[PDB]
């Protein structure tokens, strides 16, 4: 009985923790719920709508603050199931941890506005929706990233802040009384970073054909420079996951790896030709004709763990390719120089006959 | 010689249940659990084709034979345990200590007991220095 | 005669099915139709030229409804001769599949309305449109990116989203009284939105100085990760589109293949010198001095095939090279250790010979 | 020797219809249609300058002696049917079933016919085995 | 003297022709010439300064019209100092090409309007300088990019049509009535895609809620789907010009291993000891102790072509040197089939000797 | 004692000069000094907040020229310090350099406006920005990137200027009296360029439903042409700090190897077998059982210095890698002829023996 | 043998002031203090590391002894050296002038004297060239 | 031997004019004049760092003596020349007809004439099919 209970929430600390197939789903419906609320709370910001939009806004903030309750429950709970933390103590030893602490921040304050509170409410959404990662794991990709462009992003940084400073100015001073838009430098800064951003709201925009052309010739340049990032940082991402892809790879071959060296020991000692070595057959006794049924699976182990682990050991790129057939390449070494010594030891052996 | 295909026969007895000369899956698996480990239906599929020569969702006895008759050398093992114990060898080196081969067939898969790694090191250790070189260790299987 | 009808039908189902050269040239020319008919019922909303707008529009619904029709039989009597489907039990049954019942009443609606309906022509034009793929690569395409990209994607939304709620929220903050635009807090979503987006309508633009610093200093970073999505899905499309040449080189790599494996047992087998083999003499002769001829024939197909097979093996990319090169390096391996036991047993013999 | 000699010119002059001591694109593709099969032109073209030593856009007699007395282990025929077997074997096991090869020759390129393909299997299975693999073949033919 | 002559009527095609050093100085300054010949008439076009415009403009197009009439005149006279065209003839052959034509074209419409005529100046500099490129290279490079990533493209351009259209059309139904921006299905239209392609004018923007809520929604991948083509079209870019570098360093490998394999023939021609091969010296006494100079010049020759050569293979790719090691690799199972035989041979002797 | 100056100076040559740790952090600082200043003089152009704005920028204003100031002197002063450069010859010849004229520039336009100056004050502003660089990095990257895509850039400007120039006049035409914005061609290229780049301001658009489908289809690819090259920029920067990256692993790479050869040789001269080498044993006494222990710690040397360089050639791309096992496989070749030379020998042996 | 085992036990004695049997960082930079360099104790770990088998943080006597017994043919330091040399030939035409040795072990890493790079250069210029040939050095160091 | 001394004696007057013992760029410019060809200065610099072991801008006896002795079996050329060829044969089938190689000595740098490639095409064409193998060409000449 007691099985199935540590079983199940085992289980359930996998699903709230690291999750893989339809735990990403409640996941998903979760993170619609809480969607659902921002929405409503902002329809509720709304004068025509805010009947309605209250009057639902009520039971969705109910039902949410619900189900943060009970997940975090389950969460502590859980935390008492696994290796570091068990019982009651492990618990109270996770919750120490900040992110809970978060997460227990966050539910008293939604109990005790459930119990200017909206400017407190937006403060607690904004809060809880970076907390639905859990795992930090977008902000460590953006940060990694960023680190690895670090030259390309201050670089770009430095030239698109030069361009804006210099056209801005350039502009101010073409537009400095026949327009009314650039009457001080800030103006005209505002108006250079809302066009090399390209957002171009229009409130801003010189009218004198000096100003146009200073403009032009500036602004071909400060969009480049000022779009720059976004290709920067998507390539950025792109590599940083592949390389994340390669890791997994890797740890998924040592795995395999181990499990046919165990198989590969278990199934060498299994033979019946010796009998010095018996902790296989000791071991397997103790699991428990018979002994020669316990070599057929071992060596049937043997076999399958072969085929697992020679799938495993699939390219995924070329450096992979180039590694492995350069260790074979190295043994292709010694076995040339034992070539060499054996025939110099022929050559030796030549005159000696002869 | 012929001992050995009457060891077989009962070996064949003891799995095939039913005398049908034909090992089906669930007759491996109630094998195996009698033994005391708990497969999957899938993994038995996979020992299945992996023994499984005729295709017939069962073993011949054929297949049966040559699979406990064939010996590692045969079995032509040589460069994926050397993959293997490359990929645990971080260094490259060459040579990797006991203690670390210890930990990770204590932790890995199958995990091994401390019984099995003694033995193993025992044989091994051919040198007494502790750091086993895989390349001593492969030619000790195939050998 | 039947054969020439049964060879126009193979090639009638061809051209309607995936086409391969001037066959693109007429999917190409419907395209243009449905096209001018799109822009012409557009015009027709519009009033001062709803007058000629209708009357071309009138008379371009006849062709492409006439043009429709006559495709989609001719489609259905094209199912009739491939393998899967024959005669009229065939052509039935392969109407039974979705895409067939979308294309039939899309041409029967359009019946109906040629025998408040400008909502259902508009509606009626947007299903044919979505139509004229007939295969969903694109989808298929843009599903795939999508989900390779599932990790960058998701980090990427996940930022902007936060610094669009947190940059309007505190645009909001700064301009609650001081500018009419942003009075509720929908309407400074609406702008951080339109903002970091880079639309920049104008229609909403901060004019307090607190504003307009937070709105430049959370824009540079909202416009950064608002386009990165663009950069990411151009590679990933880029990739995907690579990864499909792989295969279909793959693919044509593997059918000479066959055709050399094919020929080269022909020629085997043809040799004059043994006729214990006379499979492929009795199968030329059934086709069918005269077996010194057949031998010549099929030498030259063997040696026509070898060629074409040494073509197909190209290099494409270098994970290819390095895989063959390695399977010859593997080669290496094997007669390195053979002759590893050449000279071994060279050496056993030196002592018993000296 | 001479008699081989002999059925060249046999042969030559059962495709050299004209006797002008070249088989033309035309004459080869005359004689390829009493065989029965229909090439194309341009695959003839191919034939050609497959076979044409001199460039002539037909076969000087010298060319269809050395093309007929040619051995298969005189073409330098073993990469590329090693590599074609390895392309067909996904596993890269090395071996692949007579089944598969069966499937494959009946429905790729030049298909091949049931006859043909259970004397390439019994001429590959000499271990009895199907998992025919592919060294022992290309030996096979090269020998 | 005719020497001379003949030199510089080379080097004057050359320069008129694919350029390699200043001579792209000289296309740039004539560029900046006919650059400043546009901006004067777009300065001419406006009324205030169309005085100062016009006078410093007529200078400008006689200068103009006088540098490119001489610089026509000298190209059709170096037209015949090449291989293919030589003197009177030669000159007019090439004239027929099209290229040609069109220049003379725009020369004798300048001489016709400089001996409504604003729109032909217009039309006039617009084909001048679309011919400034003389060689097509953009328009090429633009082409097959373009091909390569056909189905990018076409997948891309598909999805954001579609996205467009329905967007559009669900805005238009969102404000048919609540806002006069939207009165036509045209102005929506319109309005869609000065939104996704992010230009945003504000002259049309949504102003009911659920306008707002549908235009976001849609605007997001609707401007991610109409940046993709951008950053599509770098990457293909990118790699097309890489693709053209490696083609020219295999063509610069291409003649230094000529250079080597000649001067390899005549150095061994050369040697002393064998007196029946006397082309080479032959060859350089026509050029012309004396013979023993010969064979030095020609041994550095050697030594110089094959630094040289080995210099110019460099491996610019891990493509090349796969290729080149894998060369080397065959040449490695040749030697080791040679080895297996010879070892083979060794066997066989050994129970004849034993 | 004076030891410990001279490091200290020589420390602070290296802060000033190219930093790595926490210099870095003493470099943003003055970075965000500056950026304050900027930031408070941007304010103090604004009338409502001139009072203040002012108040705080004479102490910041103060207290950068106090730094700047100081800054140089100990930039000179260490100067003094490096091998090129000692006490105040060195100094006063390093002065000499431009770099450092530009800073006692800005140092002496600084003093004289603390001891319409606002123009001045803004371009020192400008200048000191620009020169917080102080190695040219950004400027010499930008610019390499742009002379490797010189061909990408130069083919994407001269279609978006084509497209410019092309979409602008059709505009024009179609919008030459309908509409108030395009009254001359100056004002449509306005517009188009506004368009393309996609900043749309809004003050000018096309009204005339010509004009609109005109600027529709060519705002499409023009928007495309014109976003390239931030993309083609973005991949260029990428490269180009995958190349430097590249340069500096193979310059440490080769300080390692300098460091293992120099060990090798100590430790093979250090060999108490043979004594007529003592060049280690002499460096090593005039440095200082003993000659064992001088031999166990150059072994020792040698053995790290061997971890440390193998290490070190850590492969970091396939090209590395390719080019050491080719290397390897040059090896091979080697060792394969010699072993066909001794076969040859053991052949021509045999009819001797036989 | 047995004098080399009595000069490693005096070796031992100085650098084990302790006279633990144990060479511990701290005797370890002390001793190199005497002998006059100055390294940093992350790079003593270092050397503790690359010495120490038992990994105790210290050096056990049959450390030592294997470590001053080692011959650099047992090292197998015969790569890394090459590729070294490789590194520094920048033409990879296998050869190097003497004059480049000299000036790159002056000023790289442990900096090297006159005297040591003239010895290596005379035990190195077999030929009389100057051109050193980085094979033949190996090959020397090994030999 | 001794006369081979001798005829390089007189060759080093025939270049040394000054009679230095020293082959300068001026030397060896007008020595070539007299020859015939016209190389550049840059090209001369190349010449003398080729053949200039010293360094000196000019050429030693020594280097003058091993470059004449000097047999292209000697200078290592095999790879060079192999993957010269290579590059010149497209179809990587390891032949090419003597017809292309005598268009393309007669087009790539130092064009080569009509009898120059009668010569090397004799002395290629060993079994007369016009598609010489480089193979042999290249032992032809190591030969
Ligand atoms: C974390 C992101 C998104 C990067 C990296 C960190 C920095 C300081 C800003 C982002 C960024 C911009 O948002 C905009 C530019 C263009 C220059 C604008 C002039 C001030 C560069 C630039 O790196
Ligand atoms: C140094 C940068 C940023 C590049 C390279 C140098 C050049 C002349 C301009 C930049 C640039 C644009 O800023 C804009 C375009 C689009 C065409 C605009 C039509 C005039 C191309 C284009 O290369």
């Amino acid at each position: 009985r007691n099985a199935f209970y540590r079983k199940l929430q085992n289980f359930l600390y996998n699903v709230l923790e690291r999750p893989r197939g339809w735990a990403f789903i409640y996941h998903a419906y979760v993170f619609l719920l809480v969607a659902s609320c921002l929405v409503l709370s902002v329809f509720s910001t709304i004068k025509e709508y805010e009947k309605s939009s209250e009057g639902a806004l009520y039971i969705l903030e109910i039902v949410t603050i619900v189900v943060f309750g009970v997940e975090y429950f389950v969460r502590i709970w859980a935390a008492g199931c696994c290796c570091r933390y068990r019982g009651w103590r492990g618990r109270l030893k996770f919750a120490r941890k900040p992110f809970c602490v978060i997460d227990i921040m966050v539910l008293i304050a939604s109990i005790a506005v459930l119990a200017s509170a909206l400017r407190s409410l937006r403060f607690l959404q904004i809060l809880r929706m970076i907390r639905m990662d859990r795992r930090g794991g977008t902000w460590k990709l953006l940060g990694s990233v960023v680190y690895a462009h670090s030259k390309e992003l201050v670089t770009a940084w430095y030239i698109g802040f030069l361009c804006l400073i210099l056209a801005s100015f350039l502009v101010y001073l073409a537009e400095k009384g026949e327009n009314d838009h650039f009457d001080t430098y800030a103006d005209a800064l505002w108006w250079g970073l809302i066009t090399l951003t390209t957002i171009g709201y229009g409130d801003k925009y010189p009218q004198t054909w000096n100003g146009r052309l200073l403009a032009a010739t500036f602004t071909l340049i400060g969009v480049s420079f000022f779009a720059l990032p976004a290709g920067i940082l998507g390539s950025g991402f792109a590599l940083k996951v592949q390389e994340q892809h390669r890791q997994k790879h890797f740890e998924k071959r040592r795995n395999p790896a181990a499990g046919l060296i165990q198989s590969a020991w278990r199934f060498y000692a299994t033979n019946l030709s010796r009998t010095d070595l018996h902790s296989t057959w000791q071991y397997y006794e103790r699991t428990v004709g018979l002994k020669v049924s316990i070599r057929a699976v071992c060596v049937m182990r043997f076999l399958v763990s072969k085929r697992k682990f020679k799938e495993s050991l699939r390219p995924y790129d070329v450096m992979d390719v180039i590694e492995q057939y350069s260790a074979g390449h190295l043994d292709m070494l010694s076995r040339i120089k034992s070539l060499q010594s054996r025939v110099d030891q022929i050559v030796g052996r030549g005159p000696a006959i002869t | 010689t012929e001992e050995q295909i009457a060891e077989f026969k009962e070996a064949f007895s003891l799995f095939d249940k039913d005398g049908d000369g034909t090992i089906t899956t669930k007759e491996l698996g109630t094998v195996m659990r009698s033994l005391g480990q708990n497969p999957t239906e899938a993994e038995l599929q996979d020992m299945i084709n992996e023994v499984d020569a005729d295709g017939n969702g069962t073993i011949d006895f054929p297949e049966f034979l040559t699979m406990m008759a064939r010996k590692m050398k045969d079995t032509d093992s040589e460069e994926e345990i050397r993959e293997a114990f490359r990929v645990f060898d971080k260094d490259g080196n060459g040579y990797i200590s006991a203690a670390e081969l210890r930990h990770v067939m204590t932790n890995l898969g199958e995990k091994l007991t401390d019984e099995e790694v003694d033995e193993m090191i025992r044989e091994a250790d051919i040198d007494g220095d502790g750091q086993v070189n895989y390349e001593e260790f492969v030619q000790m299987m195939t050998a």
